[PDB]
């Protein structure tokens, strides 16, 4: 039954059992049903109120706080003889680069929220003359948009792209994107091929796309150069979640699939998950006094 | 068959039109890719003159 | 607004706006087909529907076309005007394309 | 505190206390007993 | 009483008399797509007992070796009777399932089969960084085996895959499993053809084992669609 | 009729027709009218509830954005011995001249808006000593008004003229300019000649004139040189809009007129808008499997 | 009024300027079966929109020397689209149909063309003791040609056909004929590849006639099943 | 929010959902029928 639950459940007292064809310790694991043997079955119990709250537990807690999905480094200089980021970079946009998101939206199988995106800028002087306090624009780039071929391109005038000026001595720069998958969830994982023809790209749902993030510095170039770099948040917030998953066990390989290898031993090889101890018998850390 | 006597031409046009019904919508704005430039405008410089 | 059907070499300005129908002796022949790509350069791209929707990135909803036929009074004809839902190669016989 | 006309750029939604653990643990079409055997 | 089932669906009837209660995944019932869901406006075809009935695939050998098996819906079922010709004819397609898993030996066996339908269950490649191909994936009503059944050949794990609604087959108890599944997807409607909703897997966590004389133990899968429901009517891609 | 619509139109079941006399499919196009022909006459419908919003493709959403209007960069140093924008300039207000707001706003006829200006400011050394915090100030020169000739010039003295003074470490400067045609909407479009003489320019209304927008550095000359860069946003609000036009389709050529070329080939081409297939009876990026 | 028509059937329409009102055979509109007249038990398939569409058949040539031409149903059909994938995998069938016919020319030509619904037009043979054999009646899409249309080719008569269901198009008046047919059957249901219920019979009784250029001059048939129902589910027949 | 003393400083007014289309679509002196041919 569905129902609102904020704390632990409380436990009741319990007397000595004995009777005939009841047995509530037994049980059917083949049915696909967890047991259903409760404390004051198995034990006796006294009585306990139970205050203990529930609420870190709550899906919007456990996804929505700032995890980084995109960092770069370009230079900042005169560019006109380099092969290379020259004063301004195209990402495009996904949540598989970071393990430690990664694997936390990967538990769901269908996830749908809005994204708080966090944009934190650093400069250092190439190998001192001070910090300079340079603009940036990032520029939201729509799947069939034209992205900037170079940092004074005419694309940047952005008449309807969404765009963003910031400082780098000011906060953080801070946009909320809405839930924008053309279907009601995005999917976190997608068993199919994304184009008509056989050609196309396993794993990856089309309706999930959201497009190419531009950024440049804004200024001129300098006499010297710097380095810039870029790191992007993202915070899920108003999360729905449907259909937990078997958390990601073997080490990443890609950003475009689920592909394995595993750890050389455990744990987190692919034959051992866990570290082995000598036997079945073995109680690794064992008081002995 | 196009069937035509002899003194209308024997060749005909059509013409096709396309537009949305009311069930239709749009999202997300864009910059459309139908426009750009390279250069300045001609006399666009000459407004700071 | 007028679909650039007649897209091709040797159709020139107001040509692009046209495609000429002719008598012929085959029963059941295919005339012309329509790419329905808006985002991609094709018939449907310089139409009313075409320039505002590609400000935009997603699109629903149904869409109408409309053919007038602009032979004289004493011309006759019938026509069949086929869509064909997604999945497979567009269809180059009536057979395959009435379904 | 939102001044914003879209609703989707507020803060997050942290109530929404509603379990059913139930479709997990017990998604069987008989319900289980505690007084009487599984099988 | 839980221990003896009947399942009929159109001409199609299944009794098993060791049944282990049934699954309903996620406590769902297959039902038709309502107004309020619906995207498509073509009114669809709904063929009802002619979709909507067991379908039994070629049976597997249990051996001692054995890593487990594969099967992906509609994938296994889009060239097979009256359900194979309207997703041939349709672009869009949605269903239920019914799935029954059968399986029986004597009572000197020994075995455990986990029986578990896994929801967009998109595979890993091992020890490579390329994506599964077509040909890896698309393997119809013959379905596929397991390279790693122990990380699911995903890279997670078979011990936590019992998230996912599932039944057991242990020989000592059961000799057979039932899973309902609803639609199971982001959009209301879908292309069979390039989209697997659900994938059944079934792998021996407990090896076959007895001392009588050997016998082949199959395993045999039957496949109902429930609520079938067909749009974009066109010529068959087949 | 006028109605209030938010959303768009569901969609009812359709039954199987043959009336005689009924022919929804058949149309006039020489009317001039658009085909009135329903999906449910068409075809056989489901019914479908639609909740697709049309907030999007209002007129104020589509349109209030900022858009960058001018850009303009001068050298600060020295200018005793220039030819030059010599601390300062001098822009006459238009909106032609960066392409993707032209075209925009081009779609209609007449429009009627307030226009919200921000200012951003950009600073490099020229050929690195750190950048300076420089005060500008923006002055609005109304038509007929007397236009600074120098960057100390009286002029800024600005007893009755709107000025803002800024820093380029502060957010860029914002300000509102009310709707301020001396008709009830601007000309978009202007079929006319601006004088009673001949001579006059076409294309331009003479009730749209706005002026001129003035900017200095307001510090006196360092011993070093920068450049600095200013860029002007214009971003339409409270907007009224009339008389839909076909879009733009060749490329612009001047700020002047609506004077064409087009590309050397398709697409936008003159002679050919949409880019060549080999027939009319070919699928460009046909499926086949 | 009476001369324009628009055919709504599934995702199918037909529009005509020049139609002659429209014939309802014997005054019938197609029905399913109720259950006062059923007699399989089994729970029908009815796919609607899928199969009651309409087919459009290759066109034929209207020449001066033509004897006419004709198409059985359900022959003409069964292996058409979704309504052949239903007749090949289901014992049992039933429908009515709607049959549009479509002669353009121009206003300096002349013909008339007998548009008939023959029902059981069981087929002689000329000049023979023999009865036809299978490949003579059963024709599928292309249908036949008449052999002798002044005795329908069945030694009774042409003028006489008038007492069937029919339409005229004269090319003068009108350049399209509509006939709805009824079920026409002793038994509410039947083996779809074994007997044809009705033919359509195109018979040009003035032929066609002008002193301007000569354009090819087709004649098209499109013929829309009415209220399928299926039973017998089994394997394809195909 | 808005503490200045002239309107037109305000924020954008995006609750304009009057609509009516037919005088670019249907400008003609008799309005077109669906049971009736046009001409
Ligand atoms: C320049 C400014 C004005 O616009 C910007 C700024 C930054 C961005 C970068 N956003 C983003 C970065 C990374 C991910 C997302 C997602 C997302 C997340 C998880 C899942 C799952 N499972 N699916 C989608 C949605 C929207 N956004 C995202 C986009 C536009
Ligand atoms: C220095 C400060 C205090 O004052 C300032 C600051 C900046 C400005 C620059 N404004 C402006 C720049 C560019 C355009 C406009 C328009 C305008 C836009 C579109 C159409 C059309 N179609 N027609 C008129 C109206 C008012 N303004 C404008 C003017 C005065």
């Amino acid at each position: 039954i569905e129902s609102i639950i904020k704390t632990a459940t409380d436990t009741v007292k319990s007397e000595i059992n004995a009777e005939l064809g009841v047995v509530p310790s037994l049980n059917a694991v083949e049915t696909g049903a967890t047991s259903n043997t409760e404390p004051e079955e198995a034990i006796q119990t006294r009585t306990v109120i139970n205050q203990h709250g529930v609420s870190e537990t709550l899906v919007e807690n456990f996804l929505s706080r700032a995890a980084l999905v995109s960092k770069r480094s370009f230079e900042y200089k005169d560019h006109t003889s380099s092969t290379a980021d020259k004063n301004f970079f195209k990402w495009t946009i996904n949540t598989r680069s970071f393990v430690q998101l990664r694997r936390k939206l990967e538990l769901f199988t269908y996830l749908r929220f809005d994204a708080e995106i966090t944009i934190l800028t650093t400069v250092a002087v190439n190998g001192y003359v001070g910090l300079p306090d340079l603009t940036l624009q990032a520029m939201f780039v729509p799947t069939g948009a034209l992205t900037p071929e170079k940092q004074d391109s005419f694309h940047w005038q952005s008449g309807s792209n969404a765009s963003v000026f910031f400082k780098i001595s000011d906060p953080p720069a801070r946009i909320t994107i809405p839930f924008m998958c053309i279907n009601s969830a995005y999917s976190v994982f997608y068993d199919g091929f994304a184009g008509f023809e056989k050609n196309g790209l396993y794993g990856i749902n089309p309706a999930d796309t959201i497009g190419n993030l531009c950024v440049r510095i804004v200024n001129e170039h300098q006499p010297v150069g710097f380095t810039v770099t870029v790191r992007v948040y993202m915070k899920p917030k108003h999360i729905k979640a449907w259909a937990p998953r078997p958390p990601r066990t073997l080490p990443y390989m890609s950003i475009a699939n689920a592909n394995y290898k595993g750890k050389e031993r455990a744990p987190n090889a692919l034959s051992a998950i866990i570290g082995n101890r000598d036997s079945v018998k073995t109680m690794p850390h064992n008081i002995v006094n | 068959n196009l069937i035509v006597p002899s003194e209308s031409s024997d060749t005909c046009s059509l013409i096709g039109f396309i537009a949305a019904k009311d069930d239709f919508s749009l999202r997300l704005m864009r910059d459309s890719p139908d426009i750009g430039q390279l250069d300045h405008l001609h006399a666009a410089e000459a407004a700071y003159q | 607004s007028m679909m650039e059907i007649n897209n091709t070499e040797s159709a020139v300005g107001m040509e692009r706006l046209k495609v000429d129908i002719s008598a012929l002796t085959d029963v059941d022949q295919l005339l012309f087909n329509i790419p329905l790509d808006i985002q991609l350069d094709g018939p449907l791209r310089n139409t009313l529907v075409g320039n505002i929707s590609r400000y935009y990135t997603h699109w629903s909803g149904s869409l109408e076309m409309t053919f007038m036929f602009c032979g004289s009074f004493m011309a006759a004809g019938k026509l069949i005007l086929c869509y064909t839902p997604p999945g497979g190669s567009c269809p180059t016989t009536r057979e395959t394309a009435m379904l | 505190i939102n001044f914003y006309k879209d609703s989707y750029a507020a803060s997050a939604s942290k109530q929404d206390f509603s379990q059913d653990p139930s479709k997990f643990t017990e998604p069987v079409v008989e319900g289980l007993k505690a007084g009487a055997p599984v099988l | 009483s839980d221990r003896v089932l009947q399942l009929k669906l159109g001409n199609s009837a299944i009794v098993t008399q060791e049944a282990a209660n049934y699954c309903c995944a996620y406590g769902e019932w297959p039902n038709y797509l309502p107004d309020h869901e619906a995207v498509a406006i073509d009114k669809p075809t709904q063929p009802e007992t002619a979709t909507d009935r067991f379908y039994t695939l070629k049976s597997v050998k249990w051996e001692t070796g054995s890593t487990g098996w594969w099967w992906k819906l509609p994938d296994a079922l889009n060239n097979i009777g009256m359900f194979g010709q309207n997703v041939q004819h349709h672009y869009l397609y949605r269903s239920g399932f019914l799935i029954h898993v059968q399986c029986n030996a004597t009572k000197f066996h020994q075995g455990a089969l986990l029986v578990v339908a896994i929801p967009e269950h998109q595979r890993g490649a091992h020890n490579t960084n390329t994506s599964p191909g077509f040909d890896d994936i698309m393997k119809g009503e013959e379905g596929g085996t397991f390279n790693h059944p122990y990380v699911l050949d995903d890279g997670t794990s078979l011990a936590c895959a019992t998230i996912f609604p599932h039944q057991w087959i242990n020989l000592r108890t059961n000799n057979s499993a039932t899973i309902v599944l609803p639609w199971m997807n982001a959009a209301p409607m879908d292309f069979p053809l390039r989209h697997n909703q659900w994938t059944l897997a079934i792998i021996p966590v407990v090896p076959l084992g007895t001392r009588t004389t050997s016998s082949m133990v199959p395993i045999t899968v039957s496949i109902a669609p429930m609520c079938c429901e067909f749009n974009g009517l066109r010529h068959a891609i087949t």
